[PDB]
C-alpha cells in the first residue's frame, strides 16, 4: 500500500483525461486517513470537479430537450428523456454522497484550528457539492441540501473572514461559488451581487498585500466575479 | 451558468 | 423498449456527449438483425469511434509518459505507468472486438449484393478497427491485425471504385481512412499520398455528380483528403 | 505520436 504510488496514478490519470481513475486514485489517499498537500487537496478536487461537471452538463442537456420537446405532446419521446434524465441524476446524487462522505468523514473532521486554509477548501466543497445536489432537487428534499450547502458556506466564510485576507484565491474561490448560490438556488439576486461586490472590493482595498504567486493565481477569481456581477445586473434591468 | 473556480 | 426509443436514446446520448450510452443503445438496435438507416449508420459509427477513440487519445498520452520517464531511471514508477498503459489497451480492445462483432455477425452479414453503399461503409469501418488494435499490437499480434485490416480496406476498395461516384462521400471517406493505414501502419507514404491524391483528382473531375443531399459531407473530406497530403508531404521532407 | 485527419460520418441528409 504505497501512498505517492497513487498520488502518481492520480496525475498519470489527470494526463490521460480519466477522471473516473483519478477520483478513485485520489480517494483511496484520503482513505488513508493522513492530511492532504496542496497540491493533493487540488488533485482531489479536480479529478471529482470533473466526474460530477461532466454529469451536471449531461443533465442540463436532456433538461433543456425536456423542456422543448415537453410542449410538443409526444409520449413516449417524453418519457424515455425524462428517465435518462433520472438516469444521469442519480449518477450524479451517487458522486455527491460520495466527496460528501470523503468530506464528512475523513477530511473536514480531522482538521485542526491550525489548519484554517483546507479548513475552508474543504468546506467550500461540501457547499459546492450540496448545491449540485440541489440543481436537481425538487420538493422537501430540495429544501434539505439547500439549507445543507448554505450552512457549509456559511460556516466557510466565517473562518475565512477571520483568519484569511481577501486576496487570497481561497476566500476568493469561496465568495465567488458562495455568490452563484445565492442568485442560483436561493434566487436572492441583491444578496448575491452584494456578496461578489463586497468581496472584490475588498480584494481592492488590500491589494498591495499580494505575493508573488497568488498574484496572477488570485486576480484570475476576481475577473470572475466580475464577469458575474456583468451578467447579473444586465438580467435585472430587462 | 456563472463562472466558478476550485484549485 | 421500442425500436424507436433506442436510436432516441442514441440521438439523446450523443447530444449529452454520453458515448458509452450511445454506443449501447446502437448496439442494441444493431442486434434487432434489421438493417440499419442513414443515419443510424451514422450514429453507430459515430458512437464507438468516440469510445474508442477516448482510449486511443489517453494511450498516446500514457506511451508518451512512457518514453520520457524511462530516461529518468526510476523502476517503481515505470512500472506503475506500463501497468497502466496496459489498462487501456486491454479496454480499447474490448471495444474494438466489440464493434467488429457487430459488424462480422449482423451488419456485414445482412447485406444484399445490391447494397453496395451500406457494405463498402461497414467494411470501411471493420478495417478501422482492426487499424487501432494494430496501433497497440506488435510482433505477431501486430501482424495479424494488420492483414485483417488490410483485407477489409482492399475489399471496400474495389466495390467503391467500382459501383460508387468519385464525389461520393463514402467511397472518399474510404479512400481518406485507407490512405491514413498506408502512412500510419504500413508506413508506405507513396501509397498514402498517391491514393489521396487520386481519390481528390477523380473526385474534382466528376465534381459535377455532387448531389444536394450530400454537397456539404463530401466536400468535407475532400479538404481533409488535401490536408492530409500536405501534412504528408511536409513531414517526407523532413526525413530527407 | 504524430497523426493525420480522418473521418467517421455518413451523410444523414
Ligand atoms: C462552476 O459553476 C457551476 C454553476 O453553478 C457550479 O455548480 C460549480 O460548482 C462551479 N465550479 C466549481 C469548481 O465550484
Ligand atoms: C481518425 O484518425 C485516426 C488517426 O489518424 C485513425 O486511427 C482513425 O481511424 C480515424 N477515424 C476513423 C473513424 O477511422
Amino acid at each position: 500500500v504505497d501512498r505517492e504510488q497513487l498520488v502518481q496514478k492520480a496525475r498519470l490519470a489527470e494526463q490521460a483525461e480519466r477522471y473516473d481513475d483519478m477520483a478513485a486514485a485520489m480517494k483511496n489517499v484520503t482513505e488513508l486517513n493522513e492530511p492532504l498537500s496542496n497540491e493533493e487537496r487540488n488533485l482531489l478536487s479536480v479529478a471529482y470537479k470533473n466526474v460530477v461537471g461532466a454529469r451536471r452538463s449531461s443533465w442540463r442537456v436532456i433538461s433543456s430537450i425536456e423542456q422543448k420537446t415537453s410542449a410538443d405532446g409526444n409520449e413516449k419521446k417524453i418519457e424515455m428523456v425524462r428517465a435518462y434524465r433520472e438516469k444521469i441524476e442519480k449518477e450524479l446524487e451517487a458522486v455527491c454522497q460520495d466527496v460528501l462522505s470523503l468530506l464528512d468523514n475523513y477530511l473536514i473532521k480531522n482538521c485542526s484550528e491550525t489548519q484554517y486554509e483546507s479548513k475552508v477548501f474543504y468546506l467550500k466543497m461540501k457547499g459546492d457539492y450540496y448545491r449540485y445536489l440541489a440543481e436537481v432537487a425538487t420538493g422537501e428534499k430540495r429544501a434539505t441540501v439547500v439549507e445543507s450547502s448554505e450552512k457549509a458556506y456559511s460556516e466557510a466564510h466565517e473562518i475565512s473572514k477571520e483568519h484569511m485576507q481577501p486576496t487570497h484565491p481561497i476566500r476568493l474561490g469561496l465568495a465567488l461559488n458562495y455568490s452563484v448560490f445565492y442568485y442560483e438556488i436561493q434566487n436572492a439576486p441583491e444578496q448575491a451581487c452584494h456578496l461578489a461586490k463586497t468581496a472584490f472590493d475588498d480584494a481592492i482595498a488590500e491589494l498591495d498585500t499580494l505575493n508573488e504567486d497568488s498574484y496572477k493565481d488570485s486576480t484570475l477569481i476576481m475577473q470572475l466575479l466580475r464577469d458575474n456581477l456583468t451578467l447579473w445586473t444586465s438580467d435585472q434591468q430587462d | 451558468v456563472p463562472v466558478t473556480t476550485a484549485t
